[PDB]
RNA sequence: ACGAGACUCUGGCAUGCUAACUAGUUACGCGACCCCCGAGCGGUCGGCGUCCCCCAACUUCUUAGAGGGACAAGUGGCGUUCAGCCACCCGAGAUUGAGCAAUAACAGGUCUGUGAUGCCCUUAGAUGUCCGGGGCUGCACGCGCGCUACACUGACUGGCUCAGCGUGUGCCUACCCUACGCCGGCAGGCGCGGGUAACCCGUUGAACCCCAUUCGUGAUGGGGAUCGGGGAUUGCAAUUAUUCCCCAUGAACGAGGAAUUCCCAGUAAGUGCGGGUCAUAAGCUUGCGUUGAUUAAGUCCCUGCCCUU
RNA sequence: AGGGCACCACC
């Protein structure tokens, strides 16, 4: 049981991340941009994998089940609330944004408020602090 | 020289730049002789056993 | 004889979450895999089955003192919450643990409505935690 | 016949125990069964402010506090021999309430 | 440097455990986590097993510091 | 019928022990002594019982209410109780030689089971955060 | 009724071999407890910290730094666990092995800074100092260490009644006493 | 420290003075006397010049003291 | 009709700092000297049977300048109850 | 003679006094449950009731009035043997903490607290007053008070178990504290009651702490800045994010140079809870408890202040 | 030149 398995992984890919084997699965799978530890556990729950294993300790089906669960947390009983974009204000649709995705989510975010010259947007882009802190004496 | 161990029998006064320490007057107890002045760092009072490293210097009123 | 008083209390909360979850009668609700207890929680419970050791804590919480509402459940769960850079502050439960807890008990007929306001046990509930109070000191002992 | 309550409240606990001692003696003399005074527990109302008028020097406060004392008579006698007993003279600052 | 200790026990670690470690005067999975170069969960679990087999005495278990000793 | 109620002190701590003919029982808001917590500090609690022994206790049923205060306090001021309540009891139901050698046996080992600490909080002043420590000073 | 600390260790059998420090280090006979935790007066007046149990005040210089302020029932626990450990590495009474260790770590010499001049050590701070010298090399030990605190209390009491050169409060004490003899 | 001020002395010199034949030794029948025949408007006030009268008459019984003429 | 007023004569007049504040404020606004008012209200007040009294007057007394005189007479206490 | 002291408030003691259904205890009666065994005058009950047609005694615990109590009083030592100092016994206590606070001053602060006020200025295109919008928050930088941390004497997840101070529905005046039931994952929403208060919130189930769990020396499950998306509440109005909640993002920081602050006993420090501000509301302040030390009983070396020549 | 005092001084 506490001997290494002859299949132990020691480093994994998962949507271009490199997710290390030696840590808890819950907390290895949170390397991935977009997942947190909230909605890691939660899709572990829902993938009914043991916590108690390693990532490397993972069979290859467990592995591609817990991808399928994280990219379509909908279908499994996720809730809306749980996901980190919700009701895009392009296509109103709920979902959770993972790595590049959540990177392009960012800039096109970022891109739209620029475009439409909001304040918001010139904060950003002249590299100020866009939720009213006061910018006299921090953030040097 | 060997360690030596002094009884305090009167405790004199303190002494020192910020007053840390005290002089004392021990008598040895290898020989109630031989009563000599010395300094301490620290409380100090009548009846305590110090031991001397060096038991032949005198305190000179530091 | 056995009181729930004369017993550890960890222990018998153990034991009575055991005795909750092998009777399998507790009704438990469809979100319990996905909440977290209070809002000064940071993650979801440890412990798959904590429905039935939170189950059993309020049954053991309304024989010690009868007449706990869910606000008073929501108290007795509370903790202190973590503010960032700011200083932390009591913070209470989640009021739908904690009702949902008090209806799943009732359901087992265990718990009944008090006449002024509130929960209490029902005679065949302080039964039940008088009879898994003497399991523990038979167990112990 | 009716039980008769009187509530005393004071800032002053001298003459308040003044009252109320004058109040038991006429009870007594009428022959009256009364409840010795009950004491409740004293308010203390508190107002903590910067002594200067601007916001100049050192940070002082002044610490303002007034007491209130409350006492409890309970009597078993007519409303009018209430009355007549309450009909003392009683000290200012005292402040009276009767409920039947 | 950096200690990289083990989170599964490889043959020669685990040898290396169950032959030398019900030894020891005073068992401890910081003590056992700095011999066999492994984790602090690897040890606690590693230790767990030997009180369980019977190889190791347990002295005191508390959820701070659990301290176990040979037979 | 013979009975005694004596209380001890521990800062707002305050626990009242009726100490009263009976076969030995000790408890304490209705629980056994040894299930009181904390348990790091439950020979404090036994410190009364093994000092003079359970034969004094084996003629008197004494059960203990204590309220206010914290953890520790609680803890001293139960066993102060207990101590009180043995020697009122022995001192109004048995004979003062008895009374005198336990109260010498309990002052012996420690004063505070039989006499108060009258420590309490001292109130702040403002300028400080506290009864001493006074806010931080500066200059330039 | 023989008192044992913790219920387990008796203090019949501690014998302290310096004679100077004898009156400094209560241990036995009036000053045996179950437990290092008596909640005492002994700051009340000078000199009456000599009343406070070894233990005791092992415990209390255990709470630092201000995290631990006031955590008395976690360092009694620390202090529990290490004299369960100090038993297990030696066989000896971990009572004896705190005494040897305070003894052994107590500075006899130092340097007052009047250029400094040598003074002799009273008991009462030679014991002080010991307990400092101790708490303070088991604290550095466990800080950013997987080894728990209770362990590294254990090795360094051990160390010290050794009188080996591991110890912090060892090496702590031969500097002071060198750099003593130098303004001597 | 516990030194007594010039109300206390003076009082208790005073008071000496002129009930002598009624004092003592005692510091608890001094205090009853002192309250009998003096108007001392509080309680500690009178205590500490109960016990400076007692301090004065274990004087006077060992020898005469300049500061009191009886 | 519920609330009645009534008119009370102060039983000594000379006691009173609020009628002697009172009476040197209109001695000075009736051009009396500073000194001389001042003064007597001091002796008033202490032919009135006081232990002692002090009257203090601030301000532009003499030019400019603003300064404060103060007349003291008798026993007075500053501290404590 | 003022100031000091005395004094007032506060803390600690009283099984002595006064006396309480807006505080309780004990006893008894009824009820619930456990033990057939050893079933009892048993154990647990913040379950109900016992002046309140009539059915029980008391004040230890709580409240708060009166009085008492401590005086360097007793013993030993030092001292001119005075003033007083040190130690010890008995004792609740042998230095609790505050408030008040002299003469004489400062061109100290405040005319932005005032229907306090001299003079000057302005007074209808107003420096009056109201309304709308913006600003007071603006960010290459320097300084001060602070909060959170740098982790294992820890973080997380459960379980267990303890306070005290005090506020609460308002002249104008809109705005109170909240139990219980139901809906929601949460912030919250709906219903229905109590409290103008020792009566209801409330036995104020506080946090730290305690007992187990997972983590394992890795800028790591330490830390939580910054930032995206969504949901609520206050408000006439939330953008320059009011506040709150959820998911996500995951910066510096590995104990801090010269320098420097505060502090000696229930103190420092840790920890939470009230009050003020308050429609919305604490990283501030003013109080409260809880856990609870190391060091010292000295000196004039530094910084100052004071006295004499 | 000498002597006092203070954790808003030091030790
Ligand atoms: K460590
Ligand atoms: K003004
Ligand atoms: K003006
Ligand atoms: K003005
Ligand atoms: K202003
Ligand atoms: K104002
Ligand atoms: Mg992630
Ligand atoms: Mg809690
Ligand atoms: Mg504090
Ligand atoms: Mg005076
Ligand atoms: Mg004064
Ligand atoms: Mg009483
Ligand atoms: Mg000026
Ligand atoms: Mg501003
Ligand atoms: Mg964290
Ligand atoms: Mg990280
Ligand atoms: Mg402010
Ligand atoms: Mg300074
Ligand atoms: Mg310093």
């Amino acid at each position: 049981s506490l001997v290494i398995p002859e299949k132990f992984q020691h480093i994994l890919r998962v949507l271009n991340t490199n997710i290390d084997g030696r840590r808890k699965i819950a907390f290895a799978i949170t390397a991935i941009k977009g997942v947190g530890r909230r909605y890691a556990h939660v899709v572990l729950r829902k993938a009914d994998i043991d916590l108690t294993k390693r990532a490397g300790e993972l069979t290859e089906d467990e592995v591609e089940r817990v991808i399928t669960i994280m990219q379509n947390p909908r279908q499994y009983k996720i809730p809306d609330w749980f996901l980190n974009r919700q009701k895009d204000v392009k296509d109103g649709k709920y979902s959770q944004v993972l790595a590049n995705g959540l990177d392009n989510k960012l800039r096109e975010d970022l891109e739209r408020l620029k475009k439409i010259r909001a304040h918001r947007g010139l904060r950003h882009f002249w590299g100020l602090r866009v939720r009213g802190q006061h910018t006299k004496t921090t953030g040097r | 020289q060997p360690i030596k161990l002094a009884r305090v029998t009167k405790v004199l006064g303190r002494t020192g730049s910020q007053g840390q320490c005290t002089q004392v007057r021990v008598e040895f107890m290898d020989d109630t002789s031989r009563s000599i002045i010395r300094n301490v760092k620290g409380p100090v009072r009548e009846g305590d056993v110090l031991t001397l490293l060096e038991s032949e210097r005198e305190a000179r009123r530091l | 004889g056995v009181t729930v008083k004369d017993v550890n209390q960890q222990e018998f909360v153990r034991a009575l979450a055991a005795f909750l979850k092998k009777s399998g009668k507790l009704k438990v609700p469809e979100w319990v895999d996905t909440v977290k207890l209070a809002k000064h929680k940071e993650l979801a419970p440890y412990d798959e089955n904590w429905f039935y050791t939170r189950a059993a804590s309020t049954a053991r919480h309304l024989y010690l003192r009868g007449g706990a509402g869910v606000g008073s459940m929501t108290k007795i769960y509370g903790g202190r919450q973590r503010n960032g850079v700011m200083p932390s502050h009591f913070s209470r439960g989640s009021k739908s643990v904690a009702r949902r807890v008090l209806q799943a008990l009732e359901g087992l007929k265990m718990v009944e409505k008090d006449q002024d306001g509130g929960r209490k046990l029902t005679p065949q509930g302080q039964r039940d935690l008088d009879r898994i109070a003497g399991q523990v000191a038979a167990a112990n002992k | 016949i009716h039980r008769i309550r009187i509530t005393l409240t004071s800032r002053n606990v001298k003459s308040l125990e003044k009252v109320c001692a004058d109040l038991i003696r006429g009870a007594k003399e009428k022959n009256l069964k009364v409840k010795g005074p009950v004491r409740m527990p004293t308010k203390t109302l508190r107002i903590t402010t910067r002594k200067t008028p601007c916001g100049e020097g050192s940070k002082t406060w002044d610490r303002f506090q007034m007491r209130i004392h409350k006492r409890l008579i309970d009597l078993h006698s007519p409303s009018e021999i209430v009355k007549q007993i309450t009909s003392i003279s009683i000290e200012p600052g005292v402040e009276v309430e009767v409920t039947i | 440097d950096k200690l990289n200790n083990l989170v599964l026990f490889d043959k020669a670690t685990y040898d290396k455990l169950c032959k030398e470690v019900p030894n020891y005067k005073l068992i401890t999975p910081a003590v056992v986590s700095e011999r066999l170069k492994i984790r602090g969960s690897l040890a606690r679990a590693a230790l767990q097993e030997l009180l369980s087999k019977g190889l190791i005495k347990l002295v005191s278990k508390h959820r701070a510091q659990v301290i176990y000793t040979r037979n | 019928l013979q009975s005694v109620q004596v209380f001890g002190r521990k800062k707002t701590a305050t626990a009242v022990a009726h100490c009263k003919r009976g076969n030995g029982l000790i408890k304490v808001n209705g629980r056994p002594l040894e299930m009181i917590e904390p348990r790091t500090l439950q020979y404090k609690l036994l410190e009364p019982v093994l000092l003079l022994g359970k034969e004094r206790f084996a003629g008197v049923d004494i059960r203990v209410r204590v309220k206010g205060g914290g953890h520790v306090a609680q803890i001293y001021a139960i066993r102060q109780s207990i101590s009180k309540a043995l020697v009122a009891y022995y001192q109004k139901y048995v004979d003062e030689a008895s009374k005198k050698e336990i109260k010498d046996i309990l002052i012996q080992y420690d004063r505070t089971l039989l006499v108060a600490d009258p420590r309490r909080c001292e109130s702040k002043k403002f300028g400080g955060p506290g009864a001493r420590a006074r806010y931080q000073k500066s200059y330039r | 009724p023989d008192i044992k600390l913790f219920g387990k260790w008796s203090t019949d059998d501690v014998q302290i071999n310096d004679i100077s420090l004898q009156d400094y280090i209560a241990v036995k006979e009036k000053y045996a407890k179950y437990l290092p935790h008596s909640a005492g007066r002994y700051a009340a007046k000078r000199f009456r910290k000599a009343q406070c149990p070894i233990v005791e005040r092992l415990t209390n210089s255990m709470m630092m730094h201000g995290r631990n302020n006031g955590k008395k029932l976690m360092t009694v626990r620390i202090v529990k666990h290490a004299f369960e450990i100090i038993h297990l590495l030696t066989g000896e009474n971990p009572l004896q092995v705190l005494v040897n260790a305070i003894i052994n770590s107590g500075p006899r010499e130092d340097s007052t800074r009047i250029r400094r001049q040598a003074v002799d050590v009273s008991p009462l701070r030679r014991v002080n100092q010991a307990i400092w010298l101790l708490c303070t090399g088991a604290r550095e030990a466990a800080f950013r260490n997987i080894k728990t605190i209770a362990e590294c209390l254990a090795d360094e009491l051990i160390n010290a009644a050794k009188g080996s050169s591991n110890s912090y409060a060892i090496k702590k004490k031969d500097e002071l006493e060198r750099v003593a003899k130098s303004n001597r | 420290g516990r030194v007594r001020t010039k109300t206390v002395k003076k009082a208790a010199r005073v008071i000496i003075e002129k009930y002598y034949t009624r004092l003592g030794n005692d510091f608890h029948t001094n205090k009853r006397v002192c309250e009998e025949i003096a108007i001392i408007p509080s309680k500690k006030l009178r205590n500490k010049i109960a016990g400076y009268v007692t301090h004065l008459m274990k004087r006077i019984q060992r020898g005469p003291v300049r500061g009191i003429s009886i | 009709g519920s609330v009645e007023l009534y008119a009370e004569k102060v039983a000594t007049r000379g006691l009173c700092a609020i009628a002697q504040a009172e009476s040197l404020r209109y001695k000075l606004l009736g051009g009396l000297a500073v000194r001389r008012a001042c003064y007597g209200v001091l002796r008033f007040i202490m032919e009135s049977g006081a232990k002692g009294c002090e009257v203090v007057v601030s301000g532009k007394l003499r030019g400019q300048r603003a300064k404060s005189m103060k007349f003291v007479d008798g026993l007075m206490i500053h501290s404590g109850d």
